[PDB]
RNA sequence: AGGACCGAACCGACUAAUGUUGAAAAAUUAGCGGAUGACUUGUGGCUGGGGGUGAAAGGCCAAUCAAACCGGGAGAUAGCU
RNA sequence: CACAGGUGGUCAGGUAGAGAAUACCAAGGCGCUUGAGAGAACUCGGGUGAAGGAACUAGGCAAAAUGGUGCCGUAACUUC
RNA sequence: AAUUCCUUGUCGGGUAAGUUCCGACCUGCACGAAUGGCGUAAUGAUGGCCAGGCUGUCUCCACCCGAGACUCAGUGAAAUU
RNA sequence: GAUGUCGGCUCAUCACAUCCUGGGGCUGAAGUAGGUCCCAAGGGUAUGGCUGUUCGCCAUUUAAAGUGGUACGCGAGCUGGGUUUAGAACGUCGUGAGACAGUUCGGUCCCUAUCUGCCGUGGGCGCUGGAGAACUGAGGGGGGCUGCUCCUAGUACGAGAGGACCGGAGUGGACGCAUCACUGGUGUUCGGGUUGUCAUGCCAAUGGCACUGCCCGGUAGCUAAAUGCGGAAGAGAUAAGUGCUGAAAGCAUCUAAGCACGAAACUUGCCCCGAGAUGAGUUCUCCCUGACCCUUUAAGGGUCCUGAAGGAACGUUGAAGACGACGACGUUGAUAGGCCGGGUGUGUAAGCGCAGCGAUGCGUUGAGCUAACCGGUACUAAUGAACCGUGAGGCUUAACCU
């Protein structure tokens, strides 16, 4: 617990940006493309936060071709390079399920302007 | 299993669970010394000593908050009033067990709970 | 997490509209199908004029799932609903031309390489 | 399902064969009192470990 | 080669440079200490016995504390035995590191499973349950037949029937060494290991390639 | 207006689980049908055993009705156990 | 049997409600005459359930589902 | 066919696959005109079949809340032998 | 004076006349793929459509979808669709009551386990003075399946098409065990939103009830769909089979003597139990060093004094548990509760101030609250004590030593 907790926190990531579900964020990811090492983008709402230390992740939802695509990153993991949010959500939930029955026009968040 | 789980069931559902430890905090805040069953006495401690520590803070939030929790403003008052400032500076380990019989009736393993720094004349009046 | 009875939407212009899982390939008592792998269909719906017709038997490979894939990091890849690529019969190759929607990596293979190529994005 | 045998006062006494009961070993008296009671409970006028801790 | 007794702490991850995570069980080694040397003349067998953390002395019984007074030893919480090969040879009171695993690339780890108490058949046979509609009478978890008819008139030794589950003694075999340091009193393995935070963990070099 | 419709009381009893040394010698719970009518119910009356009554199932006639119950012929008879 | 059964009539408060349904209450009456612990299998009665969705089975048995008011709108067939 | 033995008749439809179902044929073992024949809107806790929704019915079972089971105290059965 | 019938479900267990996988002889065996026989029972050995069906036909799988015995295995384990009750109808038969081994619609499945058996788990005593551990390993149980791709090699083979043996690498299906770090489910003990109503005098704020009233989330734990790991290699002796040397029988001959091979079966090797293994084993350590009386005088009975190691008891308890057991702790103390700090979850409390006629919004504020979690902390409770267990341990012989 001492001694898993040390081992933990030397394998986090230290420059991890602020960002709360119902915000726009983009995440760069490491991936093999064929045979090259490029990055790539994934851009969409955060609709769910697992604050765990070492084990922390984030939902990130995006339409793609009218269909919904929900990522799970683990946050400290070396395949995700950077994190920034696009845009700040304005949100009551901690968890933004009820997205997933909304489309288009309904499923919009407003702008947190504070 | 019940494997790191705490709270005993009492062979009773949770809201009467709830309701009792509701009547029986009131029942030791008022008369600072009460007998019951062993089990009971020992979850009764998980109910008052929180009610003790909240009383330690004099506030309006605090005062409602006990009041949701004891339903009561003669506990509620004696609490703010009275046991948070005699228990000021004690860490916890508010109130004491003292095992006593078996019931004639059931058989049932008894114990007295009281609070550590007894009134005579608040459990008289 | 693809099983017989399951219902799954057609990523390619095959003209397969609704496909229903007649039968997980690939192992004796093989419960389930997931991104990657070759299912047994029967054609529930198609369009008009098509390369395909309703009640036609033939295969298919999972492209996109509900449960999705797992990444080495602990990672998952989830999508809305679950979808799939008509294959010939024989030689298990697409009946389409072209790739509707998102695609995973987990495809490259020397038979889904023409699915990740005309995949408008691929995860 | 029922004995299609009668059991015998032999068998009956081998199946009662751990149902004696046991003395308690555990009592003390009291320093203070004098008063017998069970180790780690309170005496019958209200004393423990030689104090007089309630007033019955 | 010999083997040591340790704790398991619990599981984290390892995180590769690949992007790979790695699922450990933390397993803390502490120096082991020999207690005994079993030779052929004196035992028939040859063997280390060793001791591993501490005891309360008021918890240390006096056949246990002459045992150690022998071997110059502070008394462990435990004794456990570590058969020796050809040429392997230890002395009493020597100290042995979790650095033996450090070149070590498969181990064995032996641990006492959590107990599930009194399973059922579903639980500790992988039984199929019954209908739990279609007109089924009290018997949807229950184990069906346990036998035939007039042959053989009685159930057979070895039957699956519901009883005791887990809080035993389970060996996984060939688990990868992640991490050895003796610094830290630390070994990681990859994947899951028998037994509850803070129970004895008995970790040995792999019996299999 | 209606042997009309939906739906409580009220009348009934289609399905399932429970219960089956029952809480109950026919029920309980969740659902179900009728619910101004050939409806339902109280009190009292009449029909009596090869007889009654029966929108008919040999149904019902005081907790087992192809001939009630009680007493009698009676110790029927029993080439059977 | 101090038995979850059966037994005709009368009375009809508040809020919500079409209501004598239903939920919460008033007046009034009760907690049902073994209790105390524990928190195994299994049985009973419930709540939630990934992906799939009748593949279950004699049979969708049981569940789950639908469920209100207003307005728009509503097919074959028909004895209208 | 509430009727057909042979029989899962044959042909068509529906399903990936249909001893059931629907349509058709007539070779009606053994339909047929108030022992009523053939239809028929509406009605039905009626029988067979199909679909949408729905789901722990199932793949395949997991967790949870309660009443028992288990332990203590009091009372205290049963069938059978 | 009752042995419940078909089929299904659940759970199986044996045989081998072997379905697959393994070994092999012959082939009308080029290769690939087959045919047939011998050896082999270690494991493995579909899901559906129709029907009560078993079967069968059909669809689509699979390495394969074995054949049989077990009261045509299995109803004091479940079902009740088929099939012997009572209702009813059709066809047929009968004057009729009725009948059908024709069809049709409907139609009560009881038993709290005494004994054997089986799965678990204790108590007792024994193992020869008693006790605490660690073991040795006789014996027993578990496990034992297999696809595909690649390399060898487009090689051997083949006119071509096609396409290997032997060996090696990888990745799967099914099955099994463990675990909860991840992905998730649950989480009536955490937080919030909301409908109806009742109360706390009222406002505001709260609480009760309505399935947790209805919901949205979710900690710890439990857990699969989650993610680790496993089947092996090797060794011994073999089966069928292949041979070497070799007479009987100048030759021949795998056999008579001698010798080499040979399979998923067998013995090991791997995992778990295991000295009640009464044949009760071994090693290490610990503890106990007083008299007396009596009789049928003996491994005799009793008394006084003694009471160890250890065990247990009591209490605080546990990822241990039905109870018992087992583990941790008991002040020279983190065993449980509380308490402190953190984390997590929820998602900006109350109060007050501002804006708006108001609903409500904004600020203080990522606020308040937060279980089973982590790191700490003697505040509360774990009492000085008691009970069981003794007091030097039989005879014989041998070997040392007196
Ligand atoms: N109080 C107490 N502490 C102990 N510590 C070890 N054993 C004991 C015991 O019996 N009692
Ligand atoms: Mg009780
Ligand atoms: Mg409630
Ligand atoms: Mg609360
Ligand atoms: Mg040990
Ligand atoms: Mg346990
Ligand atoms: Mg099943
Ligand atoms: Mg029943
Ligand atoms: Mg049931
Ligand atoms: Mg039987
Ligand atoms: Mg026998
Ligand atoms: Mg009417
Ligand atoms: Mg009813
Ligand atoms: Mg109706
Ligand atoms: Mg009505
Ligand atoms: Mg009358
Ligand atoms: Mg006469
Ligand atoms: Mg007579
Ligand atoms: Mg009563
Ligand atoms: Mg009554
Ligand atoms: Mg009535
Ligand atoms: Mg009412
Ligand atoms: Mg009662
Ligand atoms: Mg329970
Ligand atoms: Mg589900
Ligand atoms: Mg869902
Ligand atoms: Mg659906
Ligand atoms: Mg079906
Ligand atoms: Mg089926
Ligand atoms: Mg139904
Ligand atoms: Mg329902
Ligand atoms: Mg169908
Ligand atoms: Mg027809
Ligand atoms: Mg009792
Ligand atoms: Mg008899
Ligand atoms: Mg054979
Ligand atoms: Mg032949
Ligand atoms: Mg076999
Ligand atoms: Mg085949
Ligand atoms: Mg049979
Ligand atoms: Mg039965
Ligand atoms: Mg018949
Ligand atoms: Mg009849
Ligand atoms: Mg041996
Ligand atoms: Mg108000
Ligand atoms: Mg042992
Ligand atoms: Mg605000
Ligand atoms: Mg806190
Ligand atoms: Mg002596």
């Amino acid at each position: 617990s001492n001694i898993i907790k040390q081992l933990e926190q030397e394998q986090m990531k230290q420059d991890v940006p602020s960002f709360r579900p119902g915000d726009t964020v983009e995440v760069k990811v490491w991936v093999v493309e064929g045979s090259k090492k490029r990055l790539q983008a994934f851009e969409g709402v955060v609709i769910a936060i697992r604050n765990r230390g070492l084990h922390s992740a984030f939902t990130v939802r995006k339409i793609s071709n009218g269909e919904g695509v929900e990522r799970v990153f683990q946050t400290h993991s070396p395949v995700v390079d950077s994190i920034s949010v696009k845009r700040r959500g304005a949100v009551r939930k901690a968890k933004l399920y009820y997205l997933r029955e909304r489309t288009g026009k309904a499923a919009r968040i407003k702008e947190r302007l504070n | 299993m019940r494997h790191r789980k705490s709270g005993r069931q009492l062979n009773r559902n949770s809201s009467h669970r709830q309701a009792m430890f509701r009547n029986m905090a009131g029942s030791l805040v008022r008369h600072e010394i009460i007998k019951t069953t062993l089990p009971k006495a020992k979850e009764l401690r998980r109910v008052v000593e929180p009610l003790i520590t909240l009383a330690k803070t004099d506030s309006v939030a605090n005062r409602r908050l006990a009041f949701a929790r004891t339903r009561d403003n003669e506990i509620v008052a004696k609490l703010f009033n009275e046991l948070g400032p005699r228990f000021a500076s004690r860490a916890g380990g508010y109130t004491r067990i003292l095992k006593c019989g078996f019931r004639a009736g059931d058989n049932a393993p008894m114990a007295y709970i009281e609070l550590v720094d007894r009134s005579e004349k608040a459990e008289a009046a | 997490m693809i099983q017989e009875q399951t219902m799954l939407n057609v990523a390619d212009n095959s003209g397969a509209r609704r496909v229903m899982c007649i039968k997980v390939l690939g192992g004796s008592h093989r419960r389930y199908a997931g991104v990657g792998d070759i299912i047994k269909i029967t054609i529930k719906e198609a369009i008009p004029r098509g390369k395909v017709k309703k009640g036609d038997v033939l295969k298919a490979v999972v492209v996109r799932t509900k449960k999705g894939v797992r990444r080495p990091d602990g990672s998952v890849i989830r999508f809305d609903g679950n979808a799939c690529v008509l294959l010939n019969n024989n030689s298990e190759q697409p009946i389409g031309t072209r790739i509707f929607g998102p695609v995973t990596r987990e495809l490259r293979s020397e038979k889904f390489m023409k699915i990740i190529s005309l995949a408008p994005e691929v995860l | 399902a029922v004995q299609q045998n009668k059991p015998t006062r032999s068998k009956r006494g081998m199946r009662r064969s751990h149902d004696a009961l046991t003395a308690v070993t555990s009592l003390s008296v009291d320093k203070t009192s004098g008063e017998k009671h069970l180790r780690h409970h309170i005496t019958a006028d209200g004393y423990y470990r030689g104090r007089k801790v309630i007033a019955k | 080669m010999i083997g040591l007794v340790g704790k398991k702490v619990g599981m984290t991850r390892i995180f590769t440079e690949d992007g790979v995570s790695i699922p450990v069980t933390v397993i803390e080694v502490e120096a082991n200490r020999v207690t005994q040397v079993k030779d052929l003349a004196n035992d028939g067998y040859r063997a280390i016995q060793v001791t591993t953390g501490a005891k309360k002395a008021n918890r240390v019984t006096k056949p246990e504390a002459g045992h150690f007074a022998k071997a110059g030893v502070e008394a462990g919480r435990g004794l456990w035995e570590f058969r020796l090969a050809e040429g392997e040879e230890f002395t009493v009171g020597q100290s042995i590191s979790v650095e033996l695993f450090a070149d070590v690339k498969k181990v064995d780890v032996t641990g006492t499973s959590k107990g599930k108490g009194f399973a059922g058949t579903v639980k500790r046979w992988n039984f199929r349950t019954q209908d739990a509609t279609h007109g089924n009478s009290l018997s949807h978890r229950v184990p069906g037949s346990i036998g035939q008819n007039q042959t053989p008139g009685k159930v057979f030794k070895g039957k699956k029937m519901a009883g005791q589950m887990g809080n035993e003694r389970v060996t996984v075999q060939s688990l990868d060494v992640v991490r050895v340091d003796a610094e830290r009193n630390l070994l990681l393995v990859k994947g899951a290991v028998p037994g509850a935070t803070g129970s004895d963990l008995i970790v040995k070099p792999a019996v299999k390639a």
